[PDB]
RNA sequence: UUUGGCACCUCGAUGUCGGCUCAUCGCAUCCUGGGGCUGUAGUCGGUCCCAAGGGUUGGGCUGUUCGCCCAUUAAAGCGGUACGCGAGCUGGGUUCAGAACGUCGUGAGACAGUUCGGUCCCUAUCCGUCGUGGGCGUAGGAAAUUUGAGAGGAGCUGUCC
RNA sequence: UGGGGCGGUCGCCUCCUAAAAGGUAACGGAGGCGCUCAAAGGUUCCCUCAGAAUGGUUGGAAAUCAUUCAUAGAGUGUAAA
RNA sequence: UAAGGUAGCGAAAUUCCUUGUCGGGUAAGUUCCGACCCGCACGAAAGGCGUAACGAUUUGGGCACUGUCUCAACGAGAGAC
RNA sequence: GAUUAUUGGAGGUAGAGCACUGUUUGGACGAGGGGCCGGUUACCGAAUUCAGACAAACUCCGAAUGCCAAUUAAUUUAACUUGGGAGUCAGAACAUGGGUGAUAAGGUCCGUGUUCGAAAGGGAAACAGCCCAGACCACCAGCUAAGGUCCCAAAAUAUAUGUUAAGUGGAAAAGGAUGUGGCGUUGCCCAGACAACUAGGAUGUUGGCUUAGAAGCAGCCAUCAUUUAAAGAGUGCGUAAU
């Protein structure tokens, strides 16, 4: 429950405008309007803003956090992309590439299948390094952070989603 | 019941009710009781018989006067001022 | 190690943070601080 | 939900262990189901949690309570309900009077140590449950079709490809 | 008689339960009794502690004896007071 | 002590240890048969052992047979209504 | 006769307390026995002190309160004797004290109070013993008690204050959060508390025992200075050395 010690939340060329509850990411790459809070008044006087802290209470000062860092999340995903860089190993089990789907010679009744995703970009650049470029934490960091649990690395052999900073372990194999 | 067996302890004794049954400033008989007792928790003093078992009389009737007898004991001085 | 009635890390960056919401501890004591009279 | 202790109700009677037929509620779950987790690669074994919705053989051997066994099954659960239910069934058993043995008792006789045999009443008045009709009413009357407030029933599995 | 039950016990005295007067229960706790002293009694005149150490023929330390303190711890015919 | 059970039958209408022991039989035998005796409490005229025949006698096993039963269905009737 | 102010006395409770009796000596203490030849030293019997702790059947002490009686005082109204006629002997629950049982029992036995029995009414939802309280009869009058005041249901959605977030309220024990305030400290402490964002967080040299070789876990550390804003013969989660 220790979080604050960055609370400044400043905006960028984005413009953090409003909807009223409502508060819209927009300028060069924006138009995706999504509720702050109800007391967490925000403002921006030029190109600076931070959540104003209203009687610090536990649900305000919380709030403030959540106002804060998610608007951060915003004005970098929305801005930038909010993109993160993975990994994919499938073997033996005929785990196949088909561009932007794929499939699986899971070899069950019924070999199954798999596809990409919207608004987000799966950006490959040699079939193992794919960009999630989008726009949040909270969601889109979901993805990215769901992406690696959908065929996460098996231990005792290895095979699954990876991030760039993941590895495989091991089990003590004994039937 | 089942089997109860022998038991012995429940022995008592038919009391006997001691001490005194007179008391201070009041006035008594010639053959008036003072107390019983056993050995000597009092010491009869004026115009006091001492029967046998320690029971104490006032030898005349008149009015008692207990008080303290040694520097740390205890008797009887019956009076008969009227 | 060999398991234990529990698992047996210690540590205490304790990340005692809720998830959206859901209390919990991204630590390695969860030995300590239960409820309490 | 053990063995008990207290002696309140019932001795002008609340009258029977079991089993049969029916059930019916729980969960502290046996199967299935899910998840996680291990000295689990899955299985494994095991574990923790969610889980009660349902389902949970047939014979042999003891009145015996009981357990043991033979074959299956996904399993072959634990409990609660006057030790679920006898004004619904049997009574095997125990308790009746006979008789036998062993032991004890001078003996009458007793034990329990066993054994054989030995009589289970009721025309349902009320509530209640299964159904069946009658009466009356639904601001006009009759025929037919109807919405459904809700109520009930339903959901087990395993196998081959 | 915490069902009858087998067991036990059934009459007196001391204590504790008993609650600072006395008094009082329990198949409640502990103990004595079913006598004895012609001297352990009566009456005059004396004595006064065991015990302890002190310690020494003794010595199983100690007996008997002896120095000094001992609370009646002595002891008092019969339990406890 | 007056003396100590002889044959014998034995885990038996009687075994506490106890389904003592162990087969046979059943797929499975808390029994049944058989056998071992470790006979609590075994023993011979309120008799011991074995016997053919006998038995509305007890108990185990088998064959037939079959709605006893799985697994219940129909009819006829007296009741019922 | 009673109640109480005034008495005066008896007495050994509770509590205290070891002073006897003694319950479990922590320590020493010196010896005897003893290991040894009659000795050594252990420890004791025991006692020496110091030293504490305990008590239904221990007491140097010792209440409150109750018992008895007084020109006892005052305010009440009893009190006693005689004799005629009776019923009661299974009591119950609460508080309380005690025993017994299992610091079991809506148990069981005594005791001190109270109620029922023999007593209605109100309150406790209903509720013989709990709380309030006794009815002679009326009465469409009033005042209050216990308890209560948003609807059923009469009365304040009253004031003013607070706490708490659980429907607690309107489920218990131990265990274990701060989950929160408070109350005071704490060591802080504005330089700047205390978790956290994070700065750099490395060696001659594991040196000694180096244990499976093991150089932060299945192990003992001689544990030498810093490279140095802040830092270690390595704070912190590996039981394969790393």
């Amino acid at each position: 429950s220790r979080v604050g010690k960055k609370i400044i939340d400043i905006p960028s060329d984005v413009t953090v405008t409003f909807d009223g509850n409502h508060v819209t990411v927009k300028g060069p790459k924006g138009e995706l309007s999504r509720t702050l809070n109800e007391r967490m008044t925000f403002k921006q006087e030029e190109n600076t803003i931070e959540v104003v802290r209203p009687s610090d209470s536990k649900e305000d000062r919380t709030n403030h956090g959540t106002t804060r860092a998610l608007l951060n999340n915003m004005v970098q995903g929305v801005s930038q992309g909010y993109v993160k860089v993975l990994e994919l190993v499938g073997v033996g089990y005929r785990a196949q590439m088909q561009g932007k789907d794929l499939i699986l010679n899971v070899g069950y009744s019924h070999p199954v299948e798999i596809k990409a995703e919207e608004n987000i970009t799966f950006s490959v650049e040699k079939n193992t390094v794919v960009k999630v470029e989008g726009i949040s934490k909270e969601q889109v960091g979901a993805l990215a952070s769901n992406i690696r649990s959908v065929r996460p690395p098996e231990p005792y052999k290895g095979k699954g989603i990876r991030y760039q900073g993941e590895y495989v372990r091991r089990k003590e194999g004994k039937t | 019941k089942k089997g109860v067996s022998s038991t012995k302890n429940g022995r008592d004794s038919e009391s006997k009710r001691l001490g005194a049954k007179r008391a201070d400033g009041q006035f008594v008989t010639g053959g008036s009781i003072l107390y019983r007792q056993r050995g000597t928790k009092i010491y009869p003093g004026e115009n006091v018989g001492r029967g046998g078992d320690d029971t104490l009389f006032a030898k005349i009737d008149g009015v008692v006067k207990f008080e303290r007898k040694g520097r740390d004991k205890k008797q009887v001085s019956v009076y008969a001022v009227a | 190690m060999k398991v234990r009635p529990s698992v047996k890390p210690i540590c205490e960056k304790c990340k005692v943070i809720k998830r959206k919401g859901k209390v919990m501890v991204i630590c390695e004591n969860p030995k300590h601080k239960q409820r309490q009279g």
